[PDB]
């Protein structure tokens, strides 16, 4: 187990970066939560009621 | 000498080609048709091109369509394509001074020369890209087109669109006259339209013959009929980009080729400012030192000094002819020592 | 020309069964030949004795 060690850290560091890199170029890096979503859309409704 | 010719509208040129491609892959597979497999109907898209003049303006299906084929583009790695496509580019311009250079001969040196560049464009690729994906996000957000933008996407959409065309009706002749009468192909294209409709049915996933087509035959027609249908497409494609709907800008939903052609146009000059700033000069500053160290280095660590000497032909005569003399006087300066040595 | 079929689906373009449809052309039309061959035969004078 500790000799395949460093070669599978190495692998999970890679698969890591990958999607990291798509995390920037796609969304920017924002972060997102169900909560955020649901509220900003009510208050979009909110708007388009008002 | 190099260094100052490169510069700065090369890469533009570099980046806008590749960019051009992604343009027409984009595009095409967001609008144009689909090949044709088998001899059954295919399922029929309610909005079609031909259409696309006399379409509502506020229509979900082409706005979606247009702004998913937009989305799409910029967010490609863009950054990461800028900086391969410079690095391939400026090592092949090093291979080719190299081929010009007095390193013809010599795989060893040339080699040595090679790698260095390879690793300091190497050593500086990540920054060029990240930067350049930072530098294009404001673009990615809102790539607003200004008029000047939209004319000149304009212009070159014509250009690569009609070259599309070209490639395609001359494939389409050529396939009329290998298959046989201009007529013939006209009547297994009439069959393949009658199967695609409701009209006939052939019920095989291997049609053999069928209205007295063979298997080859309908296949080419196949063929015949998806190369008529794209070359309609693109030929009043072109018409529309010559329309005078698309001069103006605001029509940006009805001409996808003008708008996608001008966001490429767009991201591929400012990732370029970003790019040769922060590559090109870095490889113009790094580039001899490593050169030199590494040649140093290769000469005196590896004994590639004598061998660089032996093989070129006419340095390998003069430095041969230049040793057996050196042999010859030292024979004389072993037997003029020996007099010294003893008196008599 | 060769076809390299057991049982030929399309060979210059033609159907597996308009293939068949020629076949049964060629052998009426050779056996029409030959019937209409016979028959200036049997009509020659060489079949009178």
């Amino acid at each position: 187990m500790s000799s395949k060690l460093n070669e599978t850290t190495e692998a999970i560091q890679r698969e890591l970066e990958e999607t990291t890199y798509q995390f920037k170029v796609q969304y920017n890096e924002q972060p997102m939560s169900a909560e955020s979503y649901l509220a900003a859309s009510l208050d979009d409704f909110k708007h388009q009621f008002h | 000498e190099f260094a100052s010719s490169f510069g700065r509208p090369q890469l533009q040129t570099l980046l806008k080609d590749a960019l051009d491609q992604k343009v027409l892959d984009q595009l095409a597979a967001r609008y144009w048709n689909r090949p044709i497999e088998d001899l059954s109907p295919a399922p029929r898209e309610p909005d079609n091109i031909i259409d696309l003049p006399k379409a509502d303006p506020d229509s979900p299906y082409w706005h979606r369509q247009l702004d998913t084929a937009c989305s799409g583009l910029t967010r490609l790695g863009v950054g990461r394509l800028a900086a391969t496509v410079a690095a391939s580019a400026i090592q092949q311009h090093v291979e080719k001074l190299l081929d010009k250079s007095s390193f013809a001969k010599h795989p060893s040196a040339r080699k040595v020369i090679s790698d260095a560049a390879a690793t300091v464009l190497a050593d500086r690729s990540y920054a060029t890209s990240d930067g350049i994906e930072i530098s294009l996000k404001p673009y990615k957000f809102d790539p607003d087109i200004q008029p000047n933008e939209w004319a000149q996407g304009r212009e070159h959409v014509v250009g690569v669109l009609q070259a599309e065309l070209e490639q395609c009706q001359a494939a389409m002749k050529a396939l009329e006259n290998s298959v046989g009468g201009r007529k013939k192909l006209k009547e297994v294209m009439s069959f393949v339209d009658k199967a695609r409709k409701g009209e006939i049915i052939v019920e095989g996933d291997h049609p053999s013959g069928a209205g007295g087509f063979s298997a080859a035959l309908l296949a080419r027609g196949r063929e015949a009929v998806f190369l008529r249908d794209r070359a309609d497409i693109l030929s009043l494609r072109i018409q529309a980009a010559k329309s005078r709907q698309c001069k103006t800008l605001t029509n940006k939903y009805y001409c996808p080729e003008v708008f996608l052609d001008a966001v490429a146009t767009k991201l591929a000059q400012t990732a370029v400012l970003f790019l040769n700033v922060e590559m090109l000069n870095d490889f113009y500053v790094r580039f001899p030192r490593e050169v030199e160290a590494k040649l140093h280095e290769h000469m005196h660590a590896g004994g590639g000094l004598e061998k660089f000497a032996r093989e070129d032909p006419k340095v390998r005569r003069h430095l041969d002819l230049i040793r057996r003399k050196e042999l010859l006087e030292t024979v004389l300066g072993k037997i003029e020592e020996l007099h010294r040595i003893s008196s008599g």
